[PDB]
RNA sequence: GUAGCGGCGAGCGAAACGGGAAGAGCCCAAACCAACAAGCUUGUUGGGGUUGUAGGACUCCGAUAUGGUAGUCUGUUAGUAUAGUUGAAGGAUUUGGAAAAUUCCGCUAAAGAGGGUGAAAGCCCCGUAGACGAAAUGCUGACAACACCUAGGAGGAUCCUGAGUACGGCGGAACACGAGAAAUUCCGUCGGAAUCCGCGGGGACCAUCCCGCAAGGCUAAAUACUCCCUAGUGACCGAUAGUGAACCAGUACCGUGAGGGAAAGGUGAAAAGCACCCCGGAAGGGGAGUGAAAUAGAUCCUGAAACCGUGUGCCUACAACAAGUCAAAGCUCGUUAAUGAGUGAUGGCGUGCCUUUUGUAGAAUGAACCGGCGAGUUACGAUUGCAUGCGAGGUUAAGUCGAAGAGACGGAGCCGCAGCGAAAGCGAGUCUGAAUAGGGCGAAUGAGUAUGUAGUCGUAGACCCGAAACCAUGUGAUCUA
RNA sequence: GGUAGCGGAGAAAUUCCAAACGAACUUGGAGAUAGCUGGUUCUCUCCGAAAUAGCUUUAGGGCUAGCCUCGGAAUUGAGAA
RNA sequence: AGGUGUAGUGGUAGGAGAGCGUUCUAAGGGCGUUGAAGGUCGAUCGUGAGGACGGCUGGAGCGCUUAGAAGUGAGAAUGCC
RNA sequence: GGUGAAAUUUUAGUACCUGUGAAGAUGCAGGUUACCCGCGACAGGACGGAAAGACCCCAUGGAGCUUUACUGUAGUUUGAU
């Protein structure tokens, strides 16, 4: 059979035009008076997943 | 060539003989042969086809 | 070639391992897997992305965004690939899928101005960057959206 | 493995379009008409009628044609299945028990597939290619017969077009869709329409538009499967394999029963299976015979190892020895002739193998011994290396023809050639932002794709063996309560 | 002769239900699952660890990193003493 | 093709590389009643897995080369027979 | 005299002391004792045999049992229809 995408990851990651995975900032739901401005405005960025990671969830989204 | 059935009829037993028409002819068939006979039309038949 | 003196490409087979044959091969025994866990067992180890229990970074992440149903993907094709018709060529989605420049028109065909265009063309497509309507009409020829 | 579903976990997972295989469409209910029967309708029969660019009834005219069939033990005919017939061509020589082996010259081939025959046969046999054959009974196809269906056009005043139905509330279920914003389908329960100026659907819902016309039924082909039958095939097995079963096997045997379930093939070319004699009660031997061979004698081809014994070249009765190894006299032998072989007084050194462990000679584990069997595989996908073809391109899938082949056709589709953004969208850029700013991701700064092969992974029992248990049919109160 | 396993029967012991009954037997789901123990078969050559950190219903399991290996790219040579 | 020079060549888990042997397939080239395989013995060859050559046994089949495919290698599983 | 098993078993040419060692050795070290082979007896050792410890701990094992654990549910009951 075919393989399978992980449907969670692909709701959550983006291939990038370089084939890494972008990804959104964890801490960004609620409790924002626990958070400085500062950590606020820098985690409204995206960034990439890890190489550590990526190796790991890679053949999760090998056709997503 | 197609439709020669008599030359066909008649190669087929001897031992040493393999017999194709022009348009069912493999690599296989050839690597195996150490001569290939192949009459005029039937030459311009695998040309046609290849 | 002859049936009896078939030779391979250099490098282009290879002798599969076999695991659990003997010591000195250095896959006996344990057939490379090591001693015992869960990683050693017929079957044994853990579904991908699982970290033994931290919970995992996609849990870790939001989910973000949306899929438009009404979504329209162009199929995208640059000047330089129009430099291959010759002056005066009716470039149309019909003849790029002759040319197999565009097997996939999608949506339609969009035309961008990633090179430098050097024919003149009456280029038909289903949108135009401003940059390559430029590029075409600068060439002195035309576009015209279907 | 997309859209989606999902303690948005684990996982589950479409459909339409596109390309193919195969294709076929039809009958009712109602209006209405006629007949009959009954209590102006109210049933039976026959006619009539069958739908959405709405159809039909009805009223006008006009043709009784033309076409079709998923009808029948209706015959006739052909083919075909179920027995068969025919079917080419070799003799010597050497070896041997035997020739097909060998050598020598020949020959036959629409037959050099295969099997058998005293070893390995195109020409000895059965066959094979080819030609040919059916009293009888099936099966199939035609042809004929017969049966059964098949009317055009114009009119709308009126009538018909499936009700306890559609649909709704409530509770369940099915839809990839877990009640969800949940359309669509269905089941139970209750309520409950319209009807052509109508009704349903286009994923809550409304309007508009578009597409259809439910609550009646039938329908070949393309699809699934093979207990059996016929002919074959295999880089499938070759008796611990292959079916459990090559053999009188679902047998023997076990069990109250359901049920469980074996072992076990081979003399030889031919029995020519040892007349007769001798020892012995016989068994069994020894001769004599048979045979190419009987140390092929039926427990019969080959006949390994463990194990048991007989003979004896060397050693051994003051020695504490994982038992070998290195050094070594003496003795006995003579080879794949090698600075040889066997044995070995005596001397040095020396705590097995495996597993598992920080560490095992271990007083941890495992093996009585010998033999056989016994564990990373395959399929589909992902990904990387290597390889080949082509290259800003690469490649077909199903399918059709074809040897269960190669190949040809097939471009639907898939990957790549453009990215950025949640998205509208813009595009060598784009997003964020008020920003010509900065920054993110990209381009600049190009290589891909098909296939093979190997490494690894994923879904599958997924390297092999092992639970206590769980669930669902059955069988048991001949013991015992 | 009757009662049968989600059960029966029990002057009650978890007692009996065909020589092991806290739940019979048989067949099937079924190759249940087993982060556990055991086993895993030819050879030589090159190189060669770890028994650590972080997180973990985690502690004899796992994951990323560290340490090994193979291949590859590239620089004002970035390593070691 | 080889030669020289320097250096290097303990090893569990494990990575890489290169080979030995088994059965089968294809092609080629061969061996077999003047004795195939198998068995047994020997003082034989190669760096290893392993390979020959003789005698005896045996009585029909089987090597070799190149390539292919594998139910391909056992001493341990309180393994099964 | 006849008949004739079994558990066990890595191979065994199977001493003692003190020591050593995975910390309790017939087998290692040092020393001591001991001609070769049995028979009848005894059990101190072979951490002797038998049973993959039952105690103990562990396994995100199992089963039976309990309840004001959680979530359900047969039954019972109340209303609407
Ligand atoms: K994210
Ligand atoms: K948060
Ligand atoms: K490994
Ligand atoms: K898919
Ligand atoms: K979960
Ligand atoms: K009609
Ligand atoms: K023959
Ligand atoms: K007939
Ligand atoms: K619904
Ligand atoms: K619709
Ligand atoms: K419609
Ligand atoms: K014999
Ligand atoms: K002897
Ligand atoms: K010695
Ligand atoms: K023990
Ligand atoms: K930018
Ligand atoms: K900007
Ligand atoms: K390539
Ligand atoms: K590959
Ligand atoms: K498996
Ligand atoms: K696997
Ligand atoms: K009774
Ligand atoms: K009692
Ligand atoms: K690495
Ligand atoms: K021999
Ligand atoms: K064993
Ligand atoms: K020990
Ligand atoms: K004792
Ligand atoms: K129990
Ligand atoms: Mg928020
Ligand atoms: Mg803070
Ligand atoms: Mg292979
Ligand atoms: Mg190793
Ligand atoms: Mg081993
Ligand atoms: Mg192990
Ligand atoms: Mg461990
Ligand atoms: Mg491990
Ligand atoms: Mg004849
Ligand atoms: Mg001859
Ligand atoms: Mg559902
Ligand atoms: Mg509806
Ligand atoms: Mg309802
Ligand atoms: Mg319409
Ligand atoms: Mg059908
Ligand atoms: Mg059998
Ligand atoms: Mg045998
Ligand atoms: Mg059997
Ligand atoms: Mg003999
Ligand atoms: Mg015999
Ligand atoms: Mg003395
Ligand atoms: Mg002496
Ligand atoms: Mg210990
Ligand atoms: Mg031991
Ligand atoms: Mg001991
Ligand atoms: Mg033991
Ligand atoms: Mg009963
Ligand atoms: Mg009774
Ligand atoms: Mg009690
Ligand atoms: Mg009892
Ligand atoms: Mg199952
Ligand atoms: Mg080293
Ligand atoms: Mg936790
Ligand atoms: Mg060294
Ligand atoms: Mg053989
Ligand atoms: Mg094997
Ligand atoms: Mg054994
Ligand atoms: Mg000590
Ligand atoms: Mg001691
Ligand atoms: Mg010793
Ligand atoms: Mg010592
Ligand atoms: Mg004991
Ligand atoms: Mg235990």
């Amino acid at each position: 059979p075919k393989q399978k995408t992980h449907r969670g990851l692909a709701k959550r990651v983006k291939r990038t035009g370089g084939g890494g995975l972008k990804r959104g900032r964890a801490f960004t739901s609620h409790r924002f008076h626990g958070k400085t401005k500062k950590q606020r405005r820098q985690l409204r960025k995206a960034s990439m997943v890890a190489k550590g990671d990526y190796k790991r969830i890679r053949q999760q989204l090998a056709r997503m | 060539e197609n439709g020669n059935d008599f030359a066909a009829l008649s190669a087929r037993n001897l031992p040493n003989v393999s017999v194709v028409t022009s348009d069912n002819v493999s690599v296989l068939d050839v690597v195996s042969a150490n001569k290939v006979l192949a009459t005029q039309t039937a030459l311009t038949q695998i040309e046609e086809v290849l | 070639m002859k049936l009896h003196e078939l030779k391979p490409a250099e490098g282009s087979r290879q002798v599969r391992n076999r695991v659990g044959r003997g010591t000195s091969s250095g896959n006996g025994k344990t057939a490379g897997r090591g001693q015992k866990g869960q990683k050693a067992r017929s079957g044994g180890g853990v579904r991908l992305g699982f970290e033994g229990g931290q919970t995992p970074l996609f849990r870790r992440l939001p989910k973000r965004g949306f899929t438009n149903i009404n979504r329209k993907d162009y199929a995208v094709v640059n000047l330089d690939t129009l430099n291959r018709f010759e002056d005066g060529t009716e470039v149309t989605p019909v003849v790029l899928k002759e040319a197999g420049i565009v097997k996939n028109e999608k949506a339609g065909i969009k035309v961008l101005a990633d090179g430098e265009l050097t024919k003149k063309l009456t280029v038909k497509a289903a949108k135009f960057s401003k940059s390559a309507q430029e590029a075409i009409e600068a060439a002195g020829g035309s576009i015209e959206v279907i």
